[PDB]
């Protein structure tokens, strides 16, 4: 039997549906926190980025004159 | 990306600009500096099929990265490590282009206190 | 070898086999729809043993199977190209179609002349797998203008109509200026390189290719919708849904792009060609995003979405990163065409309504399409992880660590923020808060036809980024290394985007009653764009065609 | 289709223009022709150049897509006031107000193009450097000359 | 999907709709009911009426059709003349 | 079915295969591929000056 | 086949199938079944057209054109001659077409045969198609629609007075 | 044939929206003559709508709840 | 301004399609449905403000800033429900909407697919002819000298007629076919 | 239940052509793809061979296919 | 106060903003009714033809008629040369020829000129 | 008759092309020109039975 058209009320569902949409929502989740959980780097970062600043004058050759 | 506003609103006689840079010798502030040693054969590197913007002084990883890529199928999840070992080389090449970058914005500011110096003593 | 060649050549005599069968039928056919869906699932498995095998070892080939004609120094051939591009391309696009099929099994069931829909759709299909894996000039124009003549023949689908057949007219229009562009860039390698062929081209990889590349952005600007030449990709929602998924989102309009990633080494020596590639890309995905904020047509929200895609497909080619563009279409396919589906699913349930105005309290109606709705609009943000997160991140993470135009930067972001903007504005008006649809609800969804071809691609934009990108070979050098105020760019602006566009939908509880500024009458207008230009070239034409040209010359005086 | 019904040259008399209206099948007073300076228009009456697209659509037409009734005197651009072509209708913003925003629109965002243009972004970094004399002999260089040594070194 | 109007659904929806307007009582209301002499509503208020049956059946009735509705009768017989209703 | 079967319409086929002929003829003798004259410049007087 | 010396293939190199990892590709299993499937059907009705074949044997043959003499050595205005002399120059323009297009053939196939290193692995052929394009644009550019050997002719002795005033001016 | 239409003595538009409509508009002395009209609109099952950050999280509790039992697996795995 | 029945707009005409339009151009400002109503009521106390205006003169003028009202504050793109001209399913089975005296030139082969249908258009098409020049003959005595002034037609007055140019209206078709 | 009847044009002339067209085509095009495929079956492509010492070929024996030499041979 | 609306050729101004819209004098009923008159009277005249059962046909309009034959036969009968039609026609009829020969020959000459000075790149140009 | 889909359209065109491909394309030359699979240190060449050394040692980072 199909979904009734109905008037001015909320219309009928089907358990199949809500628990595919429910499956799937839970999927993507689970997707998202299970790659965030073992990559974290794509979104936050790979490797240190050093400070220029920091560097001492004779590593980069720098001579007092 | 504060540099930028260093080169802009400040002066560009004291920033090292992008397109022709080192300005400076190698050796000038260096005593007996030692070349960048390439790994991979160029004849490895021929035989890859290596992309001419990825034969640069670390694609001996990439070459070893490849490998597995091509011995592991179907399983495309088992060389993480070898692209982990490329993409970390790679960083530390970015590094030492940091590393050349203020090397040439120290000594231009040596310069520009030099002849400061020179302006304030003669 | 005798493995992969064969299977290429059979996918695509088996895309033209249910073509000779409406040709040459005489019954009233059992299910020829899915017939077509049966064949382009069939022909979707069997390439995909040329890409597992080129996957396995990079086994690129060309079949120049068949020779047609030689003029004199030029040997046309029959000459098909299998590279990373076709071997990428062609499952993603008979992945999208199958399911379009499947969706449109269900969405087009009314009309009567589903088997001419489903006939010009495959004909599109076959003429866009001529395009994207021609070798020659030649080949690839029969395959460009294939797909521009079946844009206008499912544009025009509801012929009666008088905007349809306004709205395809003006398509054809656009790429035909576009074609211009394109004709000029053959015309300038046959002359100076004496070639059609791309290998040729390549080879002899010329210097002065400024003319021949200006003549391939003016015809990416025809075909992708770039500024100056875009409107025709808005106006080209008058037709059918399954069209407006298909073709005018994640299959024909990225030909111009692939265009120019296909001439990616003659980019990549000349930086003029990048320079005017990155301003354009960067002013169309400007320019349709904002004209995005303030639409009201669901089909013109997501149009002008895939629009400013392209627009930032056409930055990431102008920063010389082709293989990422290809890998945002690849990726844009999915959770574009799902979303175009979901969004026909509104329609088709709320009895043809299309106005957002006149939708909401779809969360719990609706649960399937909403789900899929939120996860297509999250993957077209750049949510972590999602397939939109393994291209359009990149694109950012190289478009900030390159030597690029800075205010190409700066719009790009605006429009990372702005695609926030109109995602959650599709979910506000369509999903959330109390309904405005009319009162006889006839809200259904439950068609294994629908619900599967969401759900296909559905797992496609979950994990087709994921699989893609860890099944691609390297083919520049991933830039992996910036400081952290610009690694976080595209997630914190994306997330800008957000928070200013909920502040902007929960202004709109309030009991007042603002006048229209200025910005709101430019953005909602369409930047003035298609209203001045479509009355004013034609009545310069007309007139021109009629006063001087045949009244007063041509009947008069000579 | 005989000739009483047929165009003519220009009403110079206003007799002629009572015939003319009579047989073109309007008020006399709306008729007024296109101005005889010898273009050939004839005594064809000079309509105020509206847009079908701007006709009343819910009004019982003869001619429903054209929006056009059966013995009215067409526009003489009639092909070209269709609605798959060229409209007049009111819009919501002035004409020359869309002309400015549209043109101040395009050229600042040319000129904002061509500032960042002038003033390039970049990283903090030197130049990449290839090994093996700049990949001399992969870019192209000949096998028999030699090029000068590009050299570069650890930092 | 679409599903087929009827002259008893489009006759109970109109009276529906008119069952829920606070200035016709719902006892009064008949199937003949002009607007403006039998239930004494203003021509603002038959405006605000034929304007909710454009709410209610997802269409539009044109000024010169709505300037003329005066009872639920005209207006069943109208959506029944731009529907085709009872095939 | 009479033009696809023509019997090598304007000599295009053979032109290929004698080509096929010639350039293995002057590949392995050493010759350019193609000279820069189409006529021997021994047998030709040109008007002096 | 054909003449392996005009189409040259340089010696292929194949890999070795060097399985690493457990899991079984598909594409072994899907190799034996098209070498069952589909290699042994055609493969047996090939052998059966081939007999067939073999059962008439009859052949073709390449036509000559024997040398006759050029527009040179041929008087003015003297048409038997110089038709024989513009059959001659013809048959060889077709073929001086062909042998480009054969050098062409070459250097696209060499560019996608070494892929990415095709600008250092091809520099033979780009020179070959350097030097017969030359070649080529020299014998046949710019003579027009309505070319001739007389209008081939008055090109190359064009280009000899250009180049014997080129040799004169050099001393 | 018949679709039954519900009561139109159960759209009553207290406890919904349309009741600040008609104060914020007896206020100043006017009154709402198509608000249970719109009362169907406010009531029963499209009542309680759920916000954005509520549609972005649906699935989140069931799929938050196979994460931490998917890294619990992996971890009492990996020994 | 242009209608088939009357030559102009009434002033009562114009008031309320000024007041129809302009709640419609609100109800696109407005989105929502509480907030629309609210607005919408006191839209409509700001047209019964001056409901009650004798003056015609002062009327004109008050509808002539309330059209420039109107016009200031109007919705670029406004709702246009889908089937009415500007929607997005505006004439769309147009295509489908075949005449019916096409089913005159159908081959006997295909009408015979069908007897029941034919059989009985057989005797539409009668009645059409014997009501056709009844009707003429009504419409040639009852039409002024001149030609008739206004566009509408007269009804069917006697018993067993059928009223004027009848044929094109009733045998219409369907609007999805 | 409530079929409703579709008015349409005639159908009949249309698809009468087509089937003409394809039977006319199919008439001679089906004996003439079959006598191809038995002629390259059977009868089968030439060989190329060096023209021998003293014979002189026909213009004919100068083409690959049979149906070329059919027709180098009987028309041109 | 508010934004007068400006009309343009391609942007006409609307019913509402126009004030002879408001004419309430019995002129304009007069004028109205003639038009309103004509426009049934051809309207009757048109559908008498139209709902017809014994014309199967075209019911030819005679105004459509008109319209072709001015926009094909009327064009030289009614011409006069004068000064406006002869400089309207040396305008847009001898100018832009000029204007493309013009343009045309200076970049042949440009090419020719970089041609026999040996400029032109013209390397693997062998088609043409 | 359960699967004569796969039959018909896939396996008589693979039949037909396979034909098509080995007998009358390949026959000829530079009509499937394919790219020569990637060499690494360490592969066996299938053609000739010589093994790839290896590359240089690392001068290993971590
Ligand atoms: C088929 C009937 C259809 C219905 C009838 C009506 C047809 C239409 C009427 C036409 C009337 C005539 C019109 C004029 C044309 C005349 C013919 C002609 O000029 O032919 C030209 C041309 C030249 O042929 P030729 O000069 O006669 O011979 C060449 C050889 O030198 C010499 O030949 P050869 O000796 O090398 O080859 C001999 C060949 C015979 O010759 C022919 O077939 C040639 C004649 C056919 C011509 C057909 C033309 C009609 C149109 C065809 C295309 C449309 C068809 C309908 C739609 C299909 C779906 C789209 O032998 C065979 O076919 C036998 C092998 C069969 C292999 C398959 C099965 C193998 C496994 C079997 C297992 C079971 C048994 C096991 C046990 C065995 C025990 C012993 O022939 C063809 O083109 C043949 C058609 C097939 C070509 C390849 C098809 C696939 C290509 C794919 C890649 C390229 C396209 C990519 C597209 C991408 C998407 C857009
Ligand atoms: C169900 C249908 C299939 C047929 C079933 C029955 C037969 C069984 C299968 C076996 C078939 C017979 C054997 C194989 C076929 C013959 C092979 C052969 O050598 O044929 C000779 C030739 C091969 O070419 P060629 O190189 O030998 O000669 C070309 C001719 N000259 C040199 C004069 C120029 O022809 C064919 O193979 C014809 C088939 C071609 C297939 C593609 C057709 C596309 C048409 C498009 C038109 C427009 C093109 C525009 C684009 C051009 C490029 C940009
Ligand atoms: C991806 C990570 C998402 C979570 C981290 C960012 C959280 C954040 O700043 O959210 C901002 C905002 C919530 O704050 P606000 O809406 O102002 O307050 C009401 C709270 N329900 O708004 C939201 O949380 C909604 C937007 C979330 C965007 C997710 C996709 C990117
Ligand atoms: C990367 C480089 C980028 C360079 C950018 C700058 C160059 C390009 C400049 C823009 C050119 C295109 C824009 C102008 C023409 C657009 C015409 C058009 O699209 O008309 C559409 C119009 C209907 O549109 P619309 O109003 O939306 O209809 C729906 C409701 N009526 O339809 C109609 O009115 C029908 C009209 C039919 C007849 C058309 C007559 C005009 C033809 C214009 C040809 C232009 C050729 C340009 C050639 C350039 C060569 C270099
Ligand atoms: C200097 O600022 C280097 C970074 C690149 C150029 C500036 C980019 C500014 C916009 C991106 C960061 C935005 C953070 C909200």
């Amino acid at each position: 039997a199909h979904i009734e058209p109905r008037y001015r009320q909320f219309p009928q569902l089907t358990r199949s549906q809500v628990i595919q949409a429910e499956f799937f929502s839970a999927t993507m989740w689970f997707w998202i926190l299970w790659r965030f959980w073992h990559d974290s780097d794509a979104v936050l970062g790979h490797f240190p980025y050093p400070d220029p600043s920091q560097w001492t004058d004779e590593e980069l050759g720098i001579p007092p004159d | 990306g504060a540099h930028l506003a260093r080169r802009y609103l400040g002066d560009a006689s004291v920033e090292p600009e992008p397109l022709r840079m080192p300005t400076f010798p190698p050796d000038y502030g260096f005593p007996e500096r030692k070349e960048r040693e390439m790994v991979a054969t160029q004849q490895e590197m021929n035989d890859a099929q290596l992309v001419l913007q990825q034969r640069d002084y670390c694609a001996h990883y990439l070459i070893r990265f490849l490998k597995c890529k091509r011995d592991s199928f179907p399983n495309f999840l088992a060389c993480k490590h070898e692209q982990h070992d490329w993409d970390y080389c790679e960083h530390l090449d970015y590094v030492k282009r940091m590393k050349e970058f203020e090397r040439e914005r120290r000594l231009l500011q040596r310069k520009k206190r030099r002849e400061q110096r020179e302006a304030d003593m003669a | 070898m005798n493995l992969f060649s064969s299977l290429t050549l059979v996918t695509l005599i088996l895309l033209t086999m249910p073509i000779a069968a409406i040709n040459f039928n005489t019954h009233k056919f059992t299910n020829y729809p899915l017939y077509v869906k049966t064949t382009i699932s069939c022909a979707f498995i069997t390439s995909m043993i040329p890409t597992m095998m080129f996957i396995h070892t990079g086994q690129e080939m060309i079949i120049s199977n068949w020779h047609w004609l030689t003029i004199q120094t030029l040997k046309l051939s029959l000459s098909f190209k299998m590279d990373f591009f076709s071997m990428m391309f062609v499952p993603v696009a008979l992945f999208v179609t199958w399911s379009i099929m499947e969706f449109s099994m269900w969405y087009m069931h009314s009309d009567p002349n589903i088997n001419q829909f489903f006939k010009y759709l495959l004909l599109f299909l076959i003429t866009m797998l001529i395009l994207v894996t021609a070798n020659n000039l030649f080949q690839l124009f029969i395959g460009w203008e294939g797909v521009g003549i079946m844009s206008f023949l499912l544009i025009g689908w509801w012929y009666g109509r008088t905007d349809a057949n306004t709205a395809a007219l003006q398509a054809i229009l656009y790429n035909r200026i576009g074609d211009i562009g394109f004709i000029l860039a053959m015309a300038w390698f046959l002359i100076n390189l004496n070639t059609w062929d791309l290998q040729q081209i390549f080879m002899l990889n010329p210097n002065d290719s400024n003319l021949p590349l200006m003549g391939l952005i003016l015809a990416a600007t025809g075909k992708s919708a770039q500024f100056g030449l875009h409107p025709w990709l808005p106006s080209a929602m008058e037709g059918p849904t399954p069209v407006s998924a298909l073709l005018h989102s994640s299959t024909m309009v990225v030909a111009g792009i692939f265009l120019l990633i296909r001439f990616y080494p003659l980019t990549e020596n000349n930086k003029f060609g990048q320079s005017i590639m990155l301003c354009l890309g960067a002013m169309t995905t400007l320019f349709t995003a904002m004209c995005a904020l303030t639409q009201n047509d669901i089909k013109k929200i997501i149009a002008f979405s895939t629009s400013s895609q392209l627009g930032l497909m056409m930055v990431t080619i102008g920063i010389n990163q082709p293989h990422l563009a290809f890998l945002h279409i690849c990726t844009h396919a999915f959770f574009k065409a799902m979303l175009f589906m979901c969004s026909g699913s509104i329609i088709h349930s709320l009895n043809d309504e299309q106005d957002i105005r006149k939708m909401g309290g779809l969360f719990k109606a609706m649960p399937f399409t909403t789900t899929a709705l939120i996860i297509g609009s999250l993957a077209l943000t750049g949510m972590p992880f999602l397939t939109g997160f393994y291209s359009k991140d990149l694109i950012i993470e190289s478009a900030n660590t390159s030597y690029t135009n800075a205010w190409a930067l700066l719009m790009t972001l605006v429009a990372t923020s702005f695609t926030a903007i109109y995602s959650t504005r599709i979910i506000f008006f369509a999903l959330l808060g109390q309904p405005r649809f009319p009162t006889l609800i006839n809200i259904n969804e439950n068609n294994p036809f629908l619900i599967n071809s969401i759900k296909r691609l559905l797992i496609g934009s979950l994990f087709a980024g994921f699989i893609i990108s860890n099944n691609i070979p390297p083919m520049t050098i991933p830039q992996m290394t910036m400081p952290h105020y610009l690694k976080m760019t595209a997630l914190t602006v994306t997330i800008l985007g957000f928070i200013l566009a909920l502040e902007i939908s929960n202004t709109t509880h309030y009991l007042k009653f603002n006048y229209p500024s200025n910005t709101f009458k430019f953005s909602n207008l369409l930047g003035y764009y298609p209203t001045i230009m479509h009355r004013l070239t034609p009545y310069m034409n007309l007139t021109m065609s009629q006063k001087s040209a045949s009244s007063l010359l041509d009947l008069i005086w000579l | 289709i005989t000739k009483d019904m047929l165009p003519g040259p220009y009403p110079k008399t206003p007799e002629e223009r009572a015939a003319a209206a009579k047989k073109y099948n309007m008020r006399v007073e709306d008729y007024e022709p296109y101005p005889d300076d010898g273009m050939g228009y004839g005594d064809y009456p000079k309509l105020p150049d509206r847009s079908q697209q701007e006709r009343d659509p819910w009004y019982d037409w003869d001619h429903p897509d054209l929006r056009l009734n059966w013995g009215e005197p067409m526009h003489w651009d009639l092909d070209m006031y269709i609605r798959n072509r060229v409209d007049t209708s009111p819009t919501p913003v002035n004409w020359n107000l869309m002309c400015k925003h549209l043109f101040g629109f395009v050229a600042f965002m040319l000129f904002m193009f061509w500032v960042g243009e002038t003033y390039p972004t970049y990283q903090p970094v030197g130049p990449k450097q290839y090994p093996y004399n700049n990949l001399y002999l992969e870019r192209g260089g000949d096998p028999n000359k030699e090029p000068e040594p590009v050299v570069h070194y650890e930092i | 999907d679409a599903p087929p109007l009827t002259l008893e659904g489009i006759k109970d929806r109109v009276l529906y709709v008119l069952k829920l307007y606070d200035k016709i009582d719902p006892e009064k209301l008949s199937v003949n009911s002009h607007f403006m002499k039998d239930l004494g509503l203003d021509s603002l208020d038959q405006v605000e009426i034929i304007m909710a049956m454009e709410d209610e059946f997802g269409f539009e009735i044109p000024d010169i059709d709505a300037e003329k509705l005066m009872c639920p009768q005209e207006i069943v017989d109208y959506i029944a003349d731009k529907k085709d209703v009872y095939e | 079915t009479f033009v696809a079967y023509l019997p090598d319409y304007r000599m295009q086929e053979w032109a290929r295969r004698e080509a096929e002929r010639l350039v293995k003829y002057r590949e392995a003798h050493g010759l350019p591929l193609m000279e820069s004259n189409c006529f021997d410049p021994s047998k030709i007087q040109l008007p002096e000056d | 086949s054909w003449d392996k010396d005009v189409y040259p293939e340089p010696p292929r190199r194949t890999p070795a199938p060097s399985p690493q990892t457990s899991l079984p590709n598909p594409i072994t299993y899907l190799t034996k079944a098209f070498d069952l499937l589909v290699d042994r059907p055609v493969t047996l009705v090939r052998e059966f057209i081939e007999r067939q074949h073999a059962k008439n044997k009859y052949y073709y043959y390449h036509r000559e054109f024997r040398r006759v003499p050029d527009i040179t050595e041929c008087h003015e205005k003297d048409v038997l001659c110089m038709f024989e002399a513009e059959m001659q120059w013809k048959r060889d323009y077709k073929v001086d077409q062909e042998i480009v297009n054969i050098i062409q053939e070459r250097l696209k196939a060499c560019q996608q045969r070494e892929g990415e290193s095709h600008r250092q692995n091809c520099a033979k052929e780009l020179q070959q198609f350097t030097q017969v394009v030359k070649a080529y644009q020299d014998r046949y550019h710019d003579l027009g629609a309505h070319y001739s050997a007389r209008k081939c002719l008055a090109k190359q002795k064009q280009r000899m007075l250009a180049e014997r005033k080129a040799t004169k001016e050099a001393a | 044939s018949k679709m039954e239409l519900p009561d139109y003595k159960q759209w009553k538009i207290e406890g919904t929206p349309l009741e600040t409509v008609q104060e914020k508009l007896a206020a100043r002395g006017l009154r709402d003559p198509w608000g249970r009209n719109e009362a169907w609109r406010y009531m029963g099952g499209f009542a309680n709508n759920v916000s954005f950050v509520g549609a972005l999280l649906k699935g989140f509790k069931w799929g938050f709840a196979a994460f931490v039992v998917a890294v619990g697996a992996e971890y009492y795995l990996e020994s | 301004a242009f209608l088939p029945s009357a030559a102009y707009l009434t002033h009562q005409q114009k008031v309320l399609q000024l007041y129809k339009r302009a709640l419609r151009h609100l109800e696109s400002r407005c989105v929502h449905r509480d907030k629309y109503r609210y607005f919408a009521c006191l839209l409509r106390a700001r047209f019964d403000e001056h409901k009650n205006e004798k003056d015609m003169v002062k009327a004109t003028q008050l509808l002539r800033e309330a059209e420039k009202e109107f016009w200031h504050g109007q919705h670029p793109q406004p709702y246009i429900f889908p089937e009415s001209p500007g929607g997005t399913s505006y004439e769309r089975y147009e295509c489908y909407k075949v005449p019916e005296w096409c089913l005159d030139d159908w081959h006997p082969s295909e009408k015979a697919m069908y007897p029941d249908y034919f059989a009985k258009r057989e005797q539409w098409k009668k009645l059409r002819r014997e009501s056709w020049e009844r009707e003429v003959k009504q419409l040639q005595e009852e039409t002024p000298v001149g030609g008739p002034r206004t566009e509408a037609l007269p009804p069917a007055r006697k018993q067993g007629d059928l009223p004027p140019l009848w044929w094109h209206i009733v045998t219409r078709p369907r609007e999805r076919p | 239940g409530k079929r409703l009847f579709i008015i349409k044009p005639s159908g009949f002339y249309d698809k009468r052509f087509l089937k003409l067209l394809r039977f006319y085509i199919l008439l001679t095009g089906i004996p003439v793809v079959i006598g191809i495929t038995l002629i390259n079956v059977f009868i089968g492509e030439a060989e190329l061979a060096e023209i021998p010492e003293g014979y002189v070929p026909e213009h004919w024996e100068y083409f690959k296919h049979p149906i070329s030499r059919w027709i180098a041979r009987t028309f041109f | 106060s508010f934004p007068k609306y400006e009309p343009s050729r391609l942007a006409s101004l609307p019913t509402t903003l126009d004030p002879a819209e408001y004419d309430i004098s019995s002129e304009t009923r007069k004028a109205q009714a003639e038009r309103l008159a004509i426009r049934s009277r051809l309207k009757r005249e048109y559908q008498l033809q139209y709902n017809d059962p014994s014309r199967r046909g075209v019911v030819e309009d005679p105004a459509l008629i008109r319209w072709t034959c001015a926009r094909s036969a009327n064009v030289y009968p009614n011409f006069r040369p004068n000064t406006k039609t002869s400089l309207l026609g040396a305008l847009f009829g001898i100018g832009p020829l000029i204007f493309w020969y013009y343009v045309f020959k200076t970049d042949r000459d440009r090419k020719e000129k970089l041609i026999q000075e040996g400029k032109l790149d013209r390397t693997f140009n062998i088609s043409y | 008759r359960h699967s004569i889909f796969a039959f018909t359209h896939v396996l008589i065109p693979v039949w037909i092309i396979h034909y098509y491909l080995k007998y009358h394309v390949t026959t000829k030359p530079y009509t499937i020109v394919e790219k020569k699979p990637r060499i690494f240190p360490g592969d066996t060449i299938l053609e000739t039975g010589e093994v790839i050394p290896p590359m240089k040692e690392f001068p290993d980072q971590h």
